DNA sequence: ATTGTCATGGAATTTCGC
DNA sequence: ATTGTCATGGAATTTCGC
DNA sequence: GCGAAATTCCATGACAGTAGTTAGTTGGTTTTCACCACAGGGAGAACCTGGAC
DNA sequence: GTCCAGGTTCTCCCTGTGGTGAAAACCAACTAA
């Protein structure tokens, strides 16, 4: 015989990030025992809404800067430009970004 | 306009028929009657009640949560089997509480008498069954084997196993554990001897698995008179207070007396049906019962016309799904005015 | 509860004895707004972290443990109170 | 053979706020190593919030207390808000 | 309890373990629970929405064998609610609290 | 009877836990009264502490002064809503004189006797009604 | 020192037309 | 292409004694 | 007196706390592989700005 | 102010990367207890 129609748990939340497979890495990661069914709910929105808030400051130096695709110097530059964002990633390198541009303001030519 | 006996009500235009009536059902979203009486307060013409029936067969917010007050009717009572290893009866137990490792017992009774066979498992799988029952083909090999419709039972490789022995397989409906007759009686009584046995101890009840399977298998029907050892054997074995009333006879000659005790067993009364009971009409508009009803959700599903019928109790159903999913009569409902 | 002013309960002295620990002999007079300053970052990162901790069992006593979960949490790990 | 990823997620979510940019592939594996690692961490340490209060159950309530831990400040007050919409939204579901 | 004698509220507790005690709330959770349900076909379950709803959708739904409403039968007369009586308004009200 | 509901506030009050003008009801032909706080006298705040009336009594005429929420547009655009159209006497002069000087003595213990003041005006004789208004809503004698 | 219940649809019943 | 049941104690019933 | 229409009757079922968990299967989602229409950069030059003076 | 150096912008051609379309694979959700 057959069923019903399988509705996506990501679909019954109105989220884009699974919760089929954030609910299997609560499960055989080893975190514990038993994870609640809104566990991976949850977590997959904050997953979402910290992915976006990248690439809503990653989209705006890809802008500024005339390009259609980011590139990582982007995402390096999203980060550290915001501060509270920084804040989160202090100790993390990004790969290929080098820094933001910088001087003390001493080095200035006379 | 028209004068009543109670004050002066309105005769609406005949435009105006199922728009006066449909705004007065979905006030309250009732039925029948107290709809009619919010119109007993503005309005009244000749056939009130042709309307009411006319709005709610389109209304399919009120027909999938209103219950029937429409009892299915007689119950049936099958035949016993005219031999042993024709029926069993097999559904697990448990989760008891845990002992050596066990928490599932499969729970094997015959149709024919009542002879309980129990084989303790870790989990109620499908192999968990499979050798639980190799234990027990070993005896003898049976026709039919009476179910309900497992997790384990329905899988796709507990069947071809059952195709190799002979085992006709057969399911409950669904969500229908009344089908399932003796085992659901047998495990009201292996939990009222296990619970006797264990007052005032850890339920340790690994350790009093092999008395079970030899307490209720001599126990007499105090309705048959018989132990279930005798009409699956034909004499006691060595246990405390065994006939000697047929020792005074040649065992083979009572082979041919069995056949004749066999068959002449007290029968069950079948219910007398009640007033407001109904039966299928093949054609007729029925709804099922939604299977694991959530919270502030429908009770019944969309209606459904009846396919076949089997038996008065047994009714095929296509649902909604496309489903032929072949339902009892307790499951279905009327489909309200027709 | 409400006590104000007492970031100023950390004395001018009580800064001076703990710069003397450093093995800092001559200090200026413009480190006692400071410290207080970098103190109560370090109590705004750790008080915030432990009360997250206490209000999630539901108790109202931020406990011993408390402060040892929360300073493992930063990397800062104080041993002799449990944890 | 299958290395599972959240390369895809990340299209549905960078169609949502710049409709009309694209991503480098470097880029994408930034964002997929964010994703993991900023998993393990709240996953992390509501994994040791299990010890701490003596049950094996990861609730929904966990992953709030490991949320106002890692994300500082005004992260802390709009991602337990985004989190606590996408679970009433998805309660009153199914 | 210490708020209930207060009031001169009686409490009165049923024997435990016995639902079918409690008559009549244990109907109309069967109401509320049939119009709630019925109201939320099909949507996300907001149903703090719809609560201003029950008790006046409940409260004008005529008894099929009493033949009133639960505002006749406690006021006397229907408030301004579609389909409402006007039976009553060839009467003096002065007179019918006693009818 | 929910024939005609005179509904004015009181205030401004000194607030307890926010709430400054109190809505009260009078009844069309019985009197009774209603005793809904509000948080601001706008029409947002009303409204929402009307919908409560609404599940229990809805007038037929909504009538009383000109005001700002009491003559206001979405008021309409909810009224119309519902159906009402648009336009005891004892029970006015209790909004000028009594409950302003009831709710104005007490600092923030007026909000806690809302349920005290409410149940003694309904069980108040009148004698040009002969009658209390608590036994003309429910009718019991 | 407390106790079912009550909306609801066949189906039987009564009205009543002339 | 399926369906209650059956142990169990008042209580009614039958045996039957002489 | 037959038929149809308004009404009353009555037997029934569901509300009770409801969350889960497991086992087996299926449908849809996802990862991956092959792909081309393109975006950005590289290159040259024309235009540019400020620091060298 | 002045001249020039190294840069920045604009354009044209070319490539590599990405976004996608199609099958396979596997997990997630539903069903019955
Ligand atoms: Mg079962």
């Amino acid at each position: 015989k057959a069923r019903a129609k399988a509705k996506t748990r990501s679909s019954r939340a109105g989220l884009q990030f699974p919760v089929g497979r954030v609910h299997r890495l609560l499960r055989k990661g080893n975190y514990a025992e038993r994870v609640g069914a809104g566990a991976p709910v949850y977590l997959a929105a904050v997953l979402e809404y910290l992915t976006a808030e990248i690439l809503e400051l990653a989209g705006n130096a890809a802008r500024d800067n005339k390009k259609t695709r980011i590139i990582p110097r982007h995402l390096q530059l999203a980060i550290r430009n915001d501060e509270e964002l920084n804040k989160l990633l202090g100790k993390v390198t990004i790969a290929q970004g080098g820094v933001l541009p910088n001087i003390q303001a001493v080095l200035l030519p006379k | 306009k028209v004068s009543r006996p109670e004050g002066v009500k309105i005769i609406p235009p005949q435009s105006d028929r199922q728009k006066i009536v449909l705004q007065a059902h979905n006030l309250a979203h009732t039925g029948r009657e107290a709809t009619l009486l919010k119109i007993a307060n503005l309005y009244w013409w000749p056939n009130m009640r042709k309307d009411v029936v006319k709005q709610l067969g389109r209304c399919q917010q009120c027909l999938i949560t209103n219950a029937s007050n429409k009892a299915s009717g007689p119950i049936l009572r099958p035949d016993r089997p005219q031999k042993p290893f024709d029926k069993f009866f097999i559904d697990y137990i448990g989760p008891l509480p845990p002992s050596q490792g066990y928490l599932y017992v499969l729970v094997v009774v015959d149709g024919m008498t009542g002879f309980t066979w129990l084989y303790p498992t870790k989990a109620p799988s499908t192999s968990a069954t499979v050798k639980s029952l190799n234990v027990l083909t070993s005896i003898a090999i049976p026709k039919v084997i009476h179910s309900d419709q497992g997790a384990a039972f329905t899988s796709s490789t507990f069947a071809e196993w059952a195709k190799e022995r002979g085992i006709h397989l057969e399911f409950s409906t669904p969500y229908h554990p009344q089908s399932s007759g003796k085992v659901e009686r047998k495990n009201s009584d292996i939990k009222r001897l296990l619970t006797k046995l264990l007052v005032g101890r850890p339920t340790k009840w690994y350790d009093l698995l092999p008395v079970v399977q030899l307490a209720l298998n001599n126990t007499y029907s105090p309705v048959l008179k018989y132990t279930p050892h005798q009409l699956l054997f034909g004499i006691d074995s060595n246990t405390p207070f065994a006939n000697q009333d047929t020792l005074d006879l040649t065992r083979e000659e009572e082979l041919s007396l069995l056949q004749e005790i066999r068959t002449s067993l007290y029968h069950p009364s079948t219910p007398p049906a009640s007033s407001r009971s109904w039966s299928p009409v093949v054609g007729q508009l029925v709804q099922e019962r939604v299977a694991r009803p959530a919270s502030l959700r429908p009770r019944w599903h969309k209606p459904s016309t009846v396919l076949k019928v089997l038996n008065p109790r047994t009714v095929v159903i296509l649902d909604h799904l496309g489903n032929n999913r072949t339902v009892s009569i307790d499951n279905l409902k009327p489909t309200s005015h027709q | 509860k409400v006590l104000r002013d007492n970031i100023q309960g950390i004395t001018k002295p009580a800064i001076r004895r703990l710069a003397r620990r450093g093995g800092v002999k001559r200090i200026s007079g413009l480190i006692y707004e400071e410290t207080r300053g970098v103190l109560k970052v370090f109590l705004e990162n750790v008080i915030r972290d432990a009360v997250t901790y206490t209000e999630h069992a539901k108790r109202k006593t931020v406990t011993a443990m408390d402060v040892v979960y929360a300073l493992k949490r930063q990397g800062r790990t104080l041993y002799g109170f449990g944890g | 053979s299958r290395k599972e990823s959240y390369s895809v997620y990340v299209y549905k979510v960078l169609k949502q706020v710049h409709p009309d940019t694209g991503i480098s592939s470097k880029a994408m594996g930034i964002m997929n190593s964010f994703v993991n690692d900023i998993f393990e961490r709240i996953a992390g340490e509501a994994s040791r919030l299990a010890h701490y209060n003596k049950r094996s159950t990861i609730t929904s309530r966990e992953i709030q207390t490991a949320v106002r831990l890692l994300l500082p400040g005004e992260l802390a007050k709009h991602a337990v808000s985004e989190g606590t919409k996408a679970v009433t939204k998805y309660t009153s579901s199914k």
